[PDB]
DNA sequence: TTTGAAAAGCAAGCATAAAAGATCTAAACATAAAATCTGTA
């Protein structure tokens, strides 16, 4: 089943009983009916959605919030800080990256 | 009047500020303070704490055991006694000023032979073959601030609550300019002098030069841990005035812990108790029931504690912990609650001996999640790799990956890896770091493993075992999967 | 018991706040928190919950103005008592003082003696207390969050009133230092730019459609109103979408400076048709538009400059102009150009005395003239001047002592301001890095 | 017009100064309740 998965995902992961609370509680809680808390708990969707919304803010979400101009300066910059030994750089370098990739790609 | 601050939480005690050198005309004019009443000496909080009981509480046969072997319930100290009776005798018989110095390890019967030592004075200013003197008992670790001494000496002898510098100079002025004939003898335990140790060192010269005065008539009886505790933490006056002959308390031996405990245990132990079946309590002299304590038992705990450490506080505390262990037996196989031979065995005490002496450390990580386990198994092989002993945490990121992607012909492995990165969910992307990193990782922190540095970058911020690296392998050992790659 | 209003693009993260919070203290948790990046509408889903349920009793506080851990616990001892008192007028109360908190127990002896007076009360309720950036504050260390979240415990599980804190947060790692908590959180990912756009549409055309300058330049020279105020924010965004990323208050700001400028180009005749509107006013979609000494001391800067960004070893080989007397070779300069473009880099240190031989090196110019510069006290009155400016910067910040021979110096401003002031007293500053790179 | 040769430049490596800052303390600034000193009365 959905749920004994779930169970099994937080016994190899998290292997905490308030951290599968804290999803359990809006799936019980989100239901109007006796049939929508049954179809809820027979396919703990919500707990993906659930887990998908704890994941929204990390490195992988923000980066796709990201515009086209903020992606190339960080790829620039991460170019930049690649080639570095210290893994530095400055607004100046970033600037000079992007600059030489833009005229690259055009 | 606009204030840029409020300090509105003050309190004051009523202590006043004028000294005892400005409250008499002259030297000459100070009356016996002997023939005083505020001077010298001459409880309202016990009755709060009590309440009417409607249960008759059963008390079981090892109930008198477990209360007998309590610390605040001396065959072993005789000659320390002696030497610290015979000092504090010539002193006071003679109205002269000393110090006696007592050091040792904790639990050794350093303040119950100076308290023992104190009490047989009394008795002997009882019957008058010394002069009578006041008895102050001072606890460095009691005190609030370390200048409340200079407060509390002060207002045992005189009755005047001041504040500290004035009683400090009363203090003076009493110990430097108030004759013999005027005042009393006045003995002072100074109980835990490392701390009444400061930074400038004032209340160490000040309690160690009163007893070079000639007038002061001040015995001053210090407490300490260690013999060179002055030659590490105080200066060369004080170390002086201190003095050469310092009293050791050495470790008790395992006789002496056997015959303390003995001797706690003298009219209970091989006896006879009558005993109520249905309930289980017992009445010292319905079943007779003999309760016995193996000598063996105490014998051994003797022997461990004292090549341990020498403390009458632990073997005290490992024979009541087989006892306590005992009577959890017995109430499980008797069904007794709370309201023909009973033996203390010597495997009780040897459960008491190994529960401070089992690690959970190795039992901790071996009943970790996986992802825990295998930040823990990353580390170890960092560590292996480059040998640097703090690892950086991207680099532990790259580890993981790497362990991952490596073994993906791994059963367990392919199974896993799809929660390790997406949550078991299409929907949700490919991760950069695993489900619960930051999770295990404040875990790990929690518990004492790591040490993390304090940086905002989180890739380039290390990382630190904190427990030796052969438990933390025999863990990752124990495990399925780790042991496989 | 729980009303569940609609917000536009927050679907999931209302359904959570029902979920979360309700009237009833015995299934609410002690602690929630709402997670997001700046303008992700973390306070206006809030708001829409709180007003949609006007039951639930809330009390809201901002720790961006309070700076500090002290007034917080202050603003919470005065708010909650004040709230008690307009919530329940005819309870007899003791009005304690906010300022008696300087301590967190002494916050806790408060709320307990502030609790202890509503036992009156028949059924138990919750007091939510919404510290809308918590980790915006500006005195913020690890250790004071682990003080609110232990706070329900340290107050009485029988009380009547039963406080609940909702916390808003900015950063993921600061909520990521306090995961084995296991704290309910909530969090509000970024819009994205379809989602920016109707929320800007339907956020702003209300007000453009109502602008003074609007109705002004239709009358001297509803639903074209509309039509006109959402293709420019249309046209706004997808010139600067780019620029701004999906901040919505940089979009908000960059529809303020440019709507004005959109209306004093609209005829007759670009009243109808976009494309020649845009045309008319294209000048606002290319640009953001986004913005607002003496000689010796721009020489003085110059030679700082160069001291900063030059090597000593090569001044012999570019200043040296003198006829010789006694035998000796000039410097022959570097050997090869390295490419390294030193402008990018922070500048280096240099002393007094090679900041005085570059200057008079470089400054302007029969028996008696003295061609040269002397390093007299107006020299060194400026070069102080350009030191109080912080156009040069030292090692040391505070108790400076100047006349150290282990002060060193360097230029505090980059290429793009002494370019103007080369400019402004035409010096070829750009032929001395002509050599490198 | 050459010509060799000393002044000068580049590079690697190691000892060492020096910047940056973590940690802490003394002193200036500030408030405040109880005791103590004037000051008439
Ligand atoms: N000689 C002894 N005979 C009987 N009981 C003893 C003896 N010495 C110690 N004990 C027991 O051990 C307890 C602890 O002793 P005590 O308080 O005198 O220790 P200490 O040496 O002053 O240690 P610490 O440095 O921790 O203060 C006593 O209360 C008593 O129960
Ligand atoms: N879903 C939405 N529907 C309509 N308007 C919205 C929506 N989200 C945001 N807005 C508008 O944008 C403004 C910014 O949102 P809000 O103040 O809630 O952001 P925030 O995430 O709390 O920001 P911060 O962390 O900077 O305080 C709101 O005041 C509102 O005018
Ligand atoms: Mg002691
Ligand atoms: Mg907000």
């Amino acid at each position: 089943s959905n749920l004994n998965r779930h169970i099994r995902m937080n016994f190899e992961t998290f292997r905490s009983l308030p951290t599968l609370k804290n999803s359990i509680i809006p799936l019980v809680a989100t239901s109007k009916n006796f049939g929508s808390l049954c179809t809820a708990i027979k396919s703990c969707s919500f707990l993906d959605i659930y887990n998908k919304n704890q994941l929204s803010n990390n490195l992988t979400g923000r980066l796709q919030s990201l515009s086209d101009l903020e992606l190339a300066i960080l790829i620039s910059a991460a170019r930049v800080a690649l080639r570095a030994k210290d893994g530095s750089f400055n607004f100046n370098l970033a600037y000079a990256e992007y600059e030489k990739m833009i005229k690259a790609i055009n | 009047v606009i204030r840029k601050f409020t300090k509105k939480n003050v309190a004051r005690a009523k202590k006043k500020y004028t000294p005892f050198s400005k409250r008499f005309k002259s030297i000459a004019a100070i009356p016996d303070l002997t023939s005083l009443p505020e001077f010298y000496g001459n409880s309202r909080f016990e009755n709060k704490l009590k309440t009417t009981q409607k249960h008759q509480i059963v008390e079981t046969i090892f109930s008198k055991v477990k209360k007998q072997l309590n610390s605040s319930y001396l065959p072993a100290r005789e000659n320390e006694f002696a030497s610290i009776y015979l000092s504090a005798y010539s002193a006071i018989e003679s109205d002269s000023a000393t110090t006696i110095y007592v050091a040792g390890t904790p639990g050794v019967g350093k303040t119950l032979t100076v308290r023992e030592v104190v009490k047989e004075l009394l008795s002997s200013s009882a019957q008058r073959e010394i002069p009578d003197f006041l008895y102050v008992e001072i606890n460095g670790l009691k005190m609030v601030k370390p200048t409340d001494c200079y407060e509390t000496l002060w207002n045992k002898v005189s009755g005047e609550r001041l504040t500290w510098a004035a009683s400090m100079e009363s203090l003076e002025f009493y110990f430097k300019r108030v004759p013999k004939n005027k005042k009393k003898t006045i003995v002072v335990l100074l109980d835990e002098l490392d701390a009444m140790v400061t930074k400038s060192q004032d209340i160490m010269y000040n309690f160690f030069n009163w007893t070079t005065y000639e007038n002061a008539k001040l015995i001053v009886i210090a407490v300490a841990n260690t013999m060179d505790l002055p030659e590490r933490q105080l200066g060369n006056k004080i170390t002086s005035r201190i003095g050469f002959t310092r009293i050791m308390f050495t470790g008790y031996t395992h006789e002496e812990l056997k015959n303390i405990i003995d001797l706690r245990l003298k009219g209970l132990n091989d006896s006879f108790f009558y005993v109520d079946t249905k309930t289980g309590n017992a009445i010292l002299i319905v079943r007779k029931v003999r309760l016995r304590m193996s000598a063996d038992a105490i014998e051994i705990a003797s022997r461990k504690v004292a090549s341990v450490s020498g403390d009458a506080r632990r073997a005290l505390k490992v024979c009541k912990r087989a006892a306590e262990i005992a009577e959890k037996h017995y109430m499980a196989k008797h069904g007794y609650g709370y309201d023909g031979v009973q033996t203390v065995h010597i495997t009780h005490v040897m459960k008491a001996l190994n529960e401070t002496l089992n690690s959970h450390v190795i039992t901790f990580m071996t009943r970790l999640s996986f992802t825990a386990k295998l930040f823990i198994y990353a580390l170890l092989n960092l560590m292996k790799k480059n040998g640097s002993q703090e690892q950086e945490l991207g680099d532990i990121v790259d580890e993981i990956k790497l362990l991952i992607e490596v073994n993906g012909s791994n059963k367990f492995v392919m199974e896993i890896a799809k929660t390790l990165f997406q949550q078991g969910s299409d929907n949700i992307s490919e991760q950069l770091r695993i489900i619960s990193w930051d999770f295990v990782l404040n875990q790990l922190l929690d518990a004492g493993i790591l040490f993390k540095q304090t940086m905002k970058n989180d890739r380039i911020c290390c990382v630190k075992l904190n427990i030796s690296v052969e438990e933390a392998k025999r863990a990752m050992n124990e495990d399925e999967t780790l042991r496989n790659l | 018991n729980v009303t569940t209003p609609e917000v536009a693009f927050r679907e999931y993260q209302t359904n959570c706040l029902a979920s979360y919070i309700s009237a009833d203290p015995d299934i609410t948790p002690s602690n929630l928190i709402l997670q997001g990046y700046s303008g992700t509408g973390k306070t206006y889903t809030l708001k829409k919950y709180f007003n949609a349920n006007p039951n639930l009793h809330a009390v809201w506080l901002e720790p961006v103005e309070l700076v500090s851990w002290k007034p917080l616990l202050q603003a919470i001892a005065r708010t909650v008592q004040y709230k008690l008192k307009t919530l329940y007028p005819n309870i007899p109360t003791t009005d304690y003082d906010p300022l008696q908190v300087e301590e967190p127990f002494l916050l806790v002896k408060t709320l307990h003696n502030i609790f202890v007076q509503y036992e009156s009360l028949q059924e138990k309720t919750c007091l939510f207390l919404i510290l809308d950036g918590f980790d915006s504050l500006q005195d913020l260390d690890a250790a004071l969050f682990n003080k609110y979240i232990k706070l329900n415990e340290l107050l009485p599980k029988d009380s009547k009133i039963n406080i609940k804190f909702i916390y808003t947060m900015l950063e993921t790692s600061f909520l990521q230092r306090y995961s084995t908590h296991c704290i309910p959180t909530v969090m509000f990912p970024r819009y994205n730019v379809d989602e920016v756009s109707t929320i800007l549409v339907m956020s702003r055309c209300g007000e453009l459609m109502e602008d003074s300058c609007l109705r002004k330049r239709i009358i001297e020279e509803d639903d074209q109103f509309q039509n006109v105020a959402a293709n420019f924010i249309h046209l706004i965004v997808q010139a600067f979408h780019s620029y701004t990323g999906n901040d919505i208050f940089a979009l908000n700001d960059l529809i303020d400076f440019k709507w004005p400028k959109y209306v004093s180009r609209i005829t007759k005749e670009n009243i109808f048709e976009p494309l020649a509107l845009y045309k008319s006013a294209i000048k606002l979609f290319l640009s953001t538009d986004d913005n607002l000494l003496s000689i010796i001391s721009k020489y003085l800067l110059i030679a700082s400059y160069i001291c900063s960004y030059l090597e000593p070893r090569y001044d012999a080989s570019i200043f040296s102009r003198k006829t010789r007397i006694i035998q000796g070779r000039a410097a022959y300069g570097r050997r090869k150009k390295k490419e390294v473009n030193p402008r990018y880099l922070q500048p280096s240190l240099f002393a007094i005395e090679r900041l005085l031989a570059i200057f008079q090196a470089i400054f302007p110019i029969a028996l008696r003239e003295e061609s040269l510069m002397k390093a007299n006290i107006e020299v060194f009155q400026n070069l102080s001047e350009l030191h109080t400016l912080k156009l040069i910067a030292t090692t040391m910040n505070k108790n400076i002592d100047y006349l150290s021979p282990k002060v060193r110096w360097k230029v505090n401003v980059p290429w793009e301001i002494i370019k103007e002031i080369s400019e402004s007293v035409h010096f070829n500053i750009s032929d001395y890095f002509s050599d490198i790179h």
